[PDB]
């Protein structure tokens, strides 16, 4: 007319511009998909036969094992339980070296110190803390505890960086956090995930201050430590992300579901590359790892049962039985000799 | 909720066993004293599994029908334990009413109840299980005050079974007792209703503002086409098999296969073997990685006078290992030795990264050299790195 403020004749004009920039990032996506991973990866030859067996059993905790890690030295191992229990092995000849009993139950993150001269742990009393491990005779662990961490919910994961100084914390809170152990001091806070944090796994060039997380909200998240901010999220599971790990590049990161499915991310490429799957696998997958070449994923599922994955071309090489109840955690040995497995069954198992 | 995602699945393969056309055959045996109604074997749920989920390891479909018995949606008619056995054992379905997806976190109220109804069928001649006589003293000691009221209840519902059709009622006397299988398992069986502990709980002018920087963001990002991604996963991963001992022997021998410890101690000696001194021609990180391997690539360069480079890398990487009460002073001392003008050991940074350090080191934290890292470890890693793998001190090592 003459008149008339025409506000949508701008607004269209902001519309035609979102538009175009999705649509550009829509077609661009597409041109770089040019192929599949396990279609490039017919030219590998497939795995042989595996002959994968328990060769130890971990018997002592009193309730569900819920996690565990391996000591640098390749044969240690810290265990935590439900009944609030906390155990050092000499997983080689399978004797307990060191035991705490915490505060709370559920204690649902353990961790090993880079030093192997501590450890850390925590879950429903909504902290983590560091116990010191000495060759003290009647040692008494409780009496050195260090609390760095404190949330307002529970502990979901844990993990020393690259020194005894500094641990990652994941909590049910939603967010992940950075901690000066010596100190107790926050370093950075990481805010982004919808729901709760269930783990976490540190990136595995020392170089890089950069990790990954895995929450309720079925996503995925890079976090710039430096920062706080997260640079990379992905989110392509249907259900809760229960596990992530680096692939050993350093640039892509598998995670376990409990949509029965493992995926592969690629951080180059910015998509999934691989989804680990199989009709009869209906049960959610708790804790992934991977073998030191990446070629091998290995898998621990709440059917009691393991299943190993050929990472390039996709089919699985194996699915290992032994335990009688969920496998809550599985993580690879530090020179990938073997892997070790722990179980609501109240056991952990270490396989080669 | 995640726990419901498992029962679906249970229940769409339940569904597909149920087909007519394809379905597993349920049938009507008689044996030497009875006839029992509306079965069929294990060996039956087995082959289905095999067959329609296309299951080729006998173990593992015989282990998912497990979890699906466990889980309450067949059961064996002889057996309180739910369990799958590969032969004849005769097993029944679940009415859909008594699934674990039906809302059901049954009270001890409710199993007083139960156990008080089961001990008058028979003419009240009915024995229950040893577990099970101990919960009935329990609950009545518990609800003592009000078990006449629990006595009549269950009375009350002994009267409905009494007039029901007898088929029905054999039918359905078993399926309320493979539901109570479930929530009130036999001692020693895993209980399958016990959950985690994580899991047990403006004008539109502005908007379209928000949306274009998001995208615009999603465009800087640097991609690969997946062709390249492909190629250096599979690369990477055939550069490392024979050193992954899933894939390759280890030498001498796997200590967990062998009980020998040797592989540890070769792993960790002093003097590296042949194929670990090629490993650390991989790429910087892998002789950063190895303690050898930073040895002797720092002794290299040294040697050739020129290690500032690599030692302000590792003063750095040694400041990020520090407690945060050390760092403001050692920030100092790397900005000293290194970076100051008429430092001892003098590296050269692009004028950017000279900058952003100096302002950093005015409020000193672990992250104050990070873009000054960042340009030496790409400089070393196209200089100082290929004139060590180049030298022949590492060629001496690389040939024994």
């Amino acid at each position: 007319a003459t008149d008339g403020l025409h506000e949508n004749e701008t607004l269209a004009s902001l519309k035609s511009e979102a538009e175009s920039l999705k649509g550009k990032l829509e077609e661009e996506r597409a041109k770089l998909h040019d192929v599949e991973l396990h279609q490039v990866a017919e030219r590998v030859e497939a795995l042989g036969q595996f002959v994968m067996k328990t060769r130890r059993t971990l018997k002592g905790h009193g309730n569900k094992v819920l996690c565990m890690d391996w000591c640098k030295d390749k044969r240690r191992i810290v265990s935590s339980s439900q009944d609030g229990k906390v155990i050092v092995w000499d997983s080689f000849t399978t004797n307990k070296e060191h035991a705490v009993t915490m505060p709370c139950t559920w204690v649902m993150a353990c961790a090993y110190a880079p030093s192997g001269c501590a450890i850390a742990c925590g879950g429903l009393d909504n902290k983590c803390s560091v116990y010191p491990l000495t060759f003290d005779k009647n040692e008494n662990m409780a009496a050195k505890k260090k609390s760095v961490a404190m949330h307002t919910n529970y502990l979901s994961a844990c993990s020393f960086t690259n020194s005894d100084m500094q641990i990652l914390t994941a909590s049910g809170d939603g967010t992940c956090a950075l901690w000066d152990v010596e100190s107790g001091q926050l370093l950075q806070s990481f805010h982004g995930h919808g729901a709760d944090v269930l783990c976490l796994d540190l990136a595995p060039s020392e170089t890089g201050n950069t990790f990954v997380s895995g929450g309720c909200d079925k996503k995925a998240m890079v976090w710039d430590m430096r920062s706080g901010q997260c640079v990379q999220a992905f989110e392509t599971h249907e259900s809760d992300v229960n596990s992530v790990r680096y692939y050993p590049s350093g640039d892509a990161f598998a995670s376990g579901s409990d949509d029965a499915t493992c995926r592969l991310y690629d951080l180059r490429a910015d998509r999934e590359v691989a989804i680990y799957s199989k009709e009869s696998i209906i049960f959610g997958a708790s804790s992934v790892d991977f073998s030191l070449s990446g070629r091998l994923l290995f898998a621990g599922y709440n059917d009691y049962t393991i299943n190993v994955w050929d990472v390039l071309k996709g089919s699985r090489v194996s699915i290992l039985f032994g335990h009688e109840n969920r496998v809550s955690t599985l993580r690879v040995s530090p020179d990938g000799t073997a892997f070790c497995s722990g179980s609501w069954d109240h056991t952990l198992r270490v396989w080669a | 909720s995640p726990n419901m995602l498992v029962y679906r699945k249970m229940e769409d393969v339940i569904a597909r066993m149920q087909d007519e056309k394809n379905g597993i055959p349920i049938r009507t045996v008689k044996s030497f004293l009875s006839k029992i109604p509306s079965v069929f074997s294990g060996s039956d749920i087995v082959q289905w599994l095999i067959k329609n989920l296309t299951i080729e390891d006998p173990v593992e479909a015989l282990h998912l029908g497990t979890l699906m018995a466990a889980h309450g949606y067949f059961f064996p008619i002889s057996d309180h334990v739910l369990t799958l056995k590969d032969d004849g054992t005769f097993y029944r379905f679940q009415t859909p009413y008594f699934w674990p997806s039906n809302c059901w976190e049954p009270e001890n109220t409710d199993y007083a109840v139960y156990l008080c109804k089961r001990t008058m069928q028979n003419k009240a001649r009915l024995e229950l299980a040893d577990y099970e006589a101990e919960s009935l003293a329990r609950l009545q000691r518990a609800f003592a005050r009000k078990w006449e009221f629990i006595f009549m209840q269950a009375e009350a519902q002994a009267k409905v079974d009494k007039k029901r059709d007898k088929i029905e009622r054999k039918i359905l006397d078993s399926q309320e007792r493979a539901f109570w299988d479930v929530h009130r398992p036999v001692p020693g069986c895993v209980n399958t209703t016990e959950v985690d502990i994580k899991k047990s709980s403006p004008p539109t002018e502005d908007e379209l503002q928000q949306q274009i920087k998001y995208w615009q963001i999603q465009l800087d990002r640097h991609r690969l086409k997946m062709s390249k991604v492909a190629d250096s996963l599979l690369s990477y991963t055939e550069q490392y098999v024979e050193y992954d001992p899933f894939l390759a022997p280890p030498d001498p021998s796997n200590p967990w296969l062998s009980d020998d410890t040797t592989f540890w101690e070769l792993e960790a000696s002093k003097e590296p073997s042949q194929q670990r001194v090629k490993r650390w021609g991989f790429g910087m990180d892998e002789a950063l990685k190895d303690p050898v391997g930073r040895e002797q690539f720092l002794k290299f360069l040294e040697s050739e006078f020129s290690s500032e480079n690599l030692r302000f890398w590792l003063a750095v990487e040694d400041l990020k290992k520090r407690p945060i009460r050390e760092v403001p002073s050692r920030v100092q001392e790397i900005w000293q030795e290194f970076l100051a003008p008429g430092a001892p050991s003098a590296i050269n940074l692009d004028s950017k990264s000279y900058d952003k350090t100096t302002q950093n080191v005015k409020e000193p934290g672990r992250y104050t050299f990070e873009d000054a890292q960042e340009h030496i470890y790409k400089l070393m890693k196209s200089d100082s790195y290929p004139r060590f793998i180049r030298s022949s001190a590492y060629q001496e090592l690389l040939q024994a």
